[PDB]
């Protein structure tokens, strides 16, 4: 999902990605790496969270490092977390009140 | 080339950007060192010899390149000539039976 | 794979004498021979080697003066050919035979194949040329019953 | 001077290919063409029209021309794909009528069993041979050459001197007349069963089988026997290179009594239409392709669908209790 | 003795079927395009004015072309487009930029001199009526109306003021004044323009592809009264398809290697079947974009169109492009 | 301020940032998001703080 | 280790680095920089910890 950009092997060889596909493999790469931490144009050294709404579901789930600031006003939120989790652990999840519902 | 204050300049009414045989146009170039080391010599040898001839940008400091797969070649290029408006004056290409 | 120079077809008389190319002694028709495609089958008194390959170096003849003239043209070339009888069935075989008394030592493009002539095993006894069809069918050819 | 000058050609097969495609494109209901055929113009071209030598005015193509052709239109008839066949010009061995029954040129295609004099073998439908090789003596189409082989080495046509002794025979893949002796060699194709012969075949044009219809029976077409090496093939039309499709249609007075009535001056001109849509009471209603075989022109939507082909004739008079037939062919 | 004609539309129609007929996998055509013959025509072949020998069609001719064949490339239907010859309003270089003939088809917004309107893709207008003063193709007639009432062509004297505008039905710069009147067709969105358009030939949209967006093609605006219509290509009467293909050294490095004299001649093939080790094995149509002629069965598929050229030399890291236009 | 680069299309064309525009444009696009994270030649998983 | 992709000075200058060398100069910079928090697939607004 990192959108790693290949080129083939040695210089001057036939194989490589593109100049054209150089972009947006590279740019969307920025966005995502940005978009979680950044939110918009600018990154947050303090980090960035993304509001999940009571309006949308009664449930969200499983985003490992994507932190939420939660609304229960519209409906009760039932939040399920990633299952089976392999050998990873070490993974902190962050849920919070951007307000108190 | 001409790129006033923000952006390359394309010609009037036909909107076409301007290229010149920019400075140091014809130049040998050194082929100095690194490829032999940088390659490690692949590409059925020719590592430095293959080199990727001529125009292509990768030196990375350039006006003309922008971003594409392809730079077209209008020389060594043919519409033949027939018929319709547009089309070349000199066919450079023709077809007989 | 089976490769390189010889491409040899050899002929045995005697068995004191030796192995002898006849068709082989060319360089050219070597290239006709192909491991997958080229195949032999004899009937009585004739021999059929396949060639599914053709191209020519020589058959082009040059100058085409008539079109050279009319097109105000220098060079070009004529694309010319001798006639060989090709299988019109797809994969379009080409054949070579020694037809006289059996062998007789020249091979030739053939006035035609009796189609898929190679791959047809030759029987003397109850003489037939048999092969197994694709889509797994037994093909048999034989001559019989002049009344 | 011209720098680049190149040469390129389309194979005759591509003609066929279009056809086979074109044949595919007639649909049943959906998303494949549907075809109606129309006649009209009771109205006389001109007073002359009856007289000999009269040529009706050459039709006009335009939104104007359409409307007019669309105006007079008497009647309309659909076309089922099974009335569409590929065909090649029929040529029979030994047929007096046509020139050189006994003299065949390379690659000509000869029908056997067609006729009593033709017929070698009873209890079999028509045969189709192609003639690979012709007698050595003959004359070249290129006047410069007196040798068949030399004529052909250049590729000019060759006409053989010696007539064929016998019509070709045998299923056998090579097998014209090779061993005992002759100048001609004959190539076998397939045999045609009689009913189709009888019903389809016009003595000028044999009807040629579809690859699809062939997929059903290789035997009924006598093609099952052979050897293809591509597996199933059935693409036979490629081998014969038929460029010609036959439209067959049947007009009957009953669908269109009004144009059939005694005293009709008949219809001058003919028009075919593809994928017309039904008449609708309410213009916002969704369009409907036309299933039934005939429609009075009213029951069809104005101008719906495209008409590829327009026609003008001296008046032809339909009559009730007559049954009139139309054939139109196409070389793509 | 009767007279009869085929509409020009049927040209278009053939295409649409033919366009429909390229299949993906099953039971609909697949198209490969092949190049070959390293071999020199003759020592001259290189020289100017050289014309390769006129090609031959035969099982023999096939074999030879099938023999030399260097490489093969498939064609996806999306590389097939209907096209008509491009003519832009106001282009100085070419004659009469300002003089249009009835029913001519004019592209707008293509170029700055062309461009009336920013923020819209290319436009396609057809010119219904031309200035009254002009010239007749039939030298006998001095009236446009009489020339045309008889049907001879007419060339108008007076040039157009501006390239046409408006989505509406005949515009035509009819009210205020002009000799030209204009009918609107559709607008071409920019992305397709840049990538598809050859300055001689604009690309014309498919009806299916049209079925997807009437808007992106600007056709949503009009009036059909048949409900969906979309048969627009009938209106433009494009009889000509453009094949686009892409050759690359990478798939065929062997012919790409330094010193190749290049391929003389080109050939396209339809519905070839894969190579099989065992001929009894079931046949397989060819999906992948390129096949070495080896990886293809001998003689498999049909080649409609054969071609011969003076030698062209491919080179690795070079990228060669082919366009082909069939007029049905 | 993210300083996305525009992208040229598929063919030599004068539109869009020419690569030297992208040069330092993307190289910036790094440092911005980078400096806010990296603060100097090393990035920080724990993030970076500014006195 | 920020893996600065360098251009020579003004546009048009024959000097530069490479579009090739930029390759993997570009990409590792991502990886190195990103794999810190982004730690493979997806970056973690909760941060990346590596045992």
């Amino acid at each position: 999902m990192k959108q790693n950009i290949n080129i083939g092997n040695v210089v001057d060889d036939g194989t490589g990605d593109y100049l054209r596909k150089g972009g947006i493999k590279i740019n969307e790469n920025f966005d995502e790496l940005y978009y979680e931490l950044g939110d918009g144009d600018v990154p947050y050294s303090a980090g960035a969270w993304k509001t999940y709404n009571a309006s949308s579901g009664q449930t969200l789930t499983a985003e490992w490092g994507k932190s939420y600031a939660i609304n229960t006003s519209s409906g009760r939120v039932t939040i399920n977390l990633p299952k089976g989790t392999v050998n990873d652990y070490n993974k902190v999840i962050r849920a919070r009140d951007v307000f108190a519902t | 080339k001409l790129t006033p204050t923000g952006e390359i300049e394309h010609d009037s009414v036909t909107g076409e950007a301007i290229y010149e045989p920019g400075p140091m146009a014809g130049v040998k170039y050194p082929l100095p060192d690194d490829y032999n080391a940088e390659n490690n010599n692949s590409i059925f040898q020719g590592q430095l010899p293959s080199e990727r001839r001529k125009l292509m940008s990768p030196l990375f400091d350039a006006s003309g390149t922008t971003f594409a797969q392809f730079r077209d070649l209008v020389n060594k290029r043919l519409k033949d000539n027939i018929g319709n408006p547009r089309d070349p004056e000199n066919p450079t290409q023709v077809k007989i039976d | 794979i089976i490769d390189s120079a010889d491409k040899g077809i050899y002929v045995l008389n005697h068995d004191e004498k030796t192995w002898k190319r006849v068709f082989g002694n060319t360089e050219e028709e070597r290239r006709r021979i192909q491991p997958g495609y080229a195949n032999m089958s004899t009937d009585g008194k004739l021999v059929s080697l396949s060639s599914s390959n053709f191209k020519f170096l020589s058959d082009n003849v040059v100058n085409d003066p008539e079109t050279a003239a009319k097109y105000q043209l220098i060079g070009a070339v004529k694309y010319e050919f001798p006639r060989e009888w090709l299988a019109d069935k797809h994969y379009h075989m080409m054949a070579f035979i020694a037809d006289e008394t059996s062998d007789w030592e020249t091979f030739t493009p053939q006035p035609m194949k009796y189609y898929a002539e190679p791959f047809f095993n030759w029987s003397k006894k109850s003489n037939t040329r048999c092969w197994i069809n694709n889509s797994d069918r037994a093909v048999v050819v034989y001559a019989d019953l002049k009344y | 001077d011209s720098s680049v000058i190149y040469r390129a050609i389309v194979t005759s097969k591509f003609r066929t290919e279009k056809m086979l495609n074109f044949y595919n494109s007639i649909g049943s209901g959906p998303d494949k063409n549907t075809i109606f055929i129309t006649f009209g113009r009771s109205e006389p071209w001109s007073s002359n029209e009856n007289e000999v030598g009269f040529a009706p005015p050459y039709p006009t193509d335009s939104v104007l021309g359409v409307t007019d052709m669309w105006t007079h239109m008497m009647g309309t008839v659909k076309v089922l794909p099974s009335m569409l066949d590929a065909v090649i010009p029929r040529r029979d061995w030994g047929d007096t009528r046509y020139p050189d029954p006994y003299t065949f040129r390379i690659n000509d295609i000869v029908v056997c069993n067609s006729a009593p004099y033709n017929a070698t073998e009873s209890g079999a439908g028509w045969l189709v041979y192609r003639c690979l090789d012709v007698p050595d003596t003959g004359m070249c189409s290129i006047a410069s050459l007196t040798d068949k082989d030399e004529c052909l080495k250049l590729g000019g046509k060759w006409t053989p001197s010696a007539r064929s002794m016998t019509p070709p025979e045998g299923r056998g893949d090579a097998e014209g007349t090779i061993e005992p002796g002759d100048g001609y060699v004959w190539e076998y194709l397939f045999e045609i069963p009689p009913d189709v012969s009888i019903n389809r075949c016009t003595n000028e044009y044999i009807v040629v089988p579809w690859p699809e219809e062939l997929k059903e029976d290789p035997t009924r077409w006598g093609y099952e026997d052979n050897l293809t090496w591509q597996q199933d093939d059935f693409g036979l039309i490629y081998r014969v290179k038929a460029n010609t499709i036959r439209f067959k249609a049947y007009l009957d007075s009953v669908y269109f009594p009004e144009a059939a009535l005694p005293g009709n001056k008949g219809f001058r001109q003919i028009s075919i239409i593809t994928n017309p849509l039904e008449a609708k009471a309410h213009p916002n209603d969704p369009n409907v392709k036309a299933e039934k075989d005939y429609y009075d022109p009213e029951d069809l939507m104005r101008h719906s669908g495209e008409m590829i082909y327009m026609e003008n004739r001296p008046p032809i008079i339909m009559a009730m209790d007559q049954t009139e037939e139309i054939n139109i062919l196409f070389t793509f």
